């Protein structure tokens, strides 16, 4: 994950989707936290009817 | 891919059938997102015979 969100910052980008299930989710909003990137500048759009089942 | 580097592309348009499976879909748009390339890919396989022409 690390270096994956690396990866996005060489674009920069401010504005990501996520299309996961659940449990995958937790885990990226997760590392998301530990790295930090939930801070405001940024965006998200979670695909699924889970939105709120999930634990945000 | 390796193809792709020996032309040093940045570009291009990728036409595509199902059937063959999106594999190589998923691997060109990962050499992509690394090598800052600019895919548009598109799926002509599901286009009806009927009209193949004009889509």
């Amino acid at each position: 994950y690390r270096s994956l969100f690396q990866d996005l910052e060489l674009k920069k980008e401010r504005r990501v989707i996520l299309d996961c299930e659940r449990d995958k989710v937790n885990d990226i909003v997760d590392q998301v936290i530990t790295i930090g990137k939930h801070v405001k500048g940024y965006h998200y759009i979670i695909a699924n009817l889970g939105f709120t089942d999930g634990d945000l | 891919l390796s193809l792709i580097e020996y032309y040093q592309w940045d570009k291009f348009a990728y036409l595509y059938d199902s059937d063959r499976g999106l594999s190589t879909l998923q691997a060109v748009l990962d050499s992509a997102a690394e090598k800052k390339w600019q895919v548009t890919a598109i799926n002509v396989g599901n286009i009806n015979n009927d009209k193949k022409d004009e889509t």
